[PDB]
């Protein structure tokens, strides 16, 4: 007469789990989405320079 | 009005009505208690939904009140829960009149001595086990730190606190007895209308009065 309340609580306890740990994974893929077009940006104009350097 | 016992030998004189009421109320709740927990679906169903809801009712009753620990002594509580509450159902209703005993009567398991005490002597022992248990060995909740005199009283009021909650079964379910007994010995059952309902009222709070103070003094034996 325990464990049929025990599973319907579970499955609110296992949902609040899967949010908590899906918003840390929506930030961490906006950053890396950010992340990858930042570091093409970022080290084109990066070897632009360096490259810029020998060509003057 | 004959309730002592009757000479059914068995190494020591015995009551008969604590016998027979005891063993058939506790026959029949476990029949109600097992046949119904042989097929449950994970939806609180017909019988289920009651029997949870008297499940959830001892926890919380038993969460309040006692400790950290409680959950183990639920079944004992929980029993003692629905002992009273059928006993209290069956003293109201089950007929016992038309039915005749050639040395005794037979009406409910707490209207003699022995199945209140024995009630009142497990108690009794589960709290000096339980003190031993939470406490040490060598001296359970007796001792005095703060004042020097409330040693025996310690001893003494653990010895008259078992008793004490023994006497409260019998002054409710004796006063219950007298009620149902001279009511329908005063004439046809006219009169009985509406003194059932008071009865009904105050057999079922006796049963969850009963609950809570067991769960008090397994809490003082927490304490």
């Amino acid at each position: 007469l325990g464990d049929f309340m025990d599973k319907r609580d579970a499955s609110i306890k296992e949902q609040l789990s899967g949010v908590k740990d899906t918003s840390s994974e929506v930030k961490q893929l906006e950053e890396q989405a950010n992340a990858v077009m930042r570091a093409a940006r970022a080290e084109i104009s990066a070897a632009l320079n360096k490259m810029k350097k020998e060509t003057q | 009005v004959g309730q002592h016992f009757y000479w059914q030998i068995g190494g020591f004189q015995i009551h008969g009505q604590v016998l027979i009421t005891s063993w058939v109320v506790i026959a029949i709740l476990l029949g109600s208690a097992a046949i119904a927990v042989r097929s449950p679906q994970t939806i609180p169903t017909g019988g289920q939904n009651f029997f949870e809801y008297v499940l959830e009712f001892i926890r919380d009753v038993s969460k309040t009140q006692i400790g950290e620990e409680y959950r183990p002594w639920v079944p004992f509580i929980g029993t003692m829960f629905l002992f009273i509450f059928v006993s209290n159902w069956s003293g109201a209703l089950l007929p016992w009149k038309i039915i005749q005993l050639p040395h005794g009567e037979l009406a409910a398991p707490t209207n003699d001595i022995n199945t209140t005490v024995a009630l009142a002597l497990l108690t009794s022992v589960a709290y000096f086990y339980a003190g031993l248990t939470k406490k040490g060995l060598g001296y359970f909740g007796k001792y005095i730190q703060p004042t020097p005199i409330l040693l025996p009283i310690n001893i003494l009021e653990d010895f008259t606190k078992p008793l004490s909650l023994s006497f409260r079964l019998f002054g409710n379910i004796l006063a219950d007895e007298l009620v149902v007994v001279v009511l329908v010995s005063l004439v046809p059952l006219v009169v009985p209308i509406p003194v059932m309902f008071l009865g009904l009222f105050t057999s079922g709070i006796q049963a969850l009065i009963f609950a809570t103070l067991a769960a008090a003094y397994i809490g003082e034996s927490l304490e």
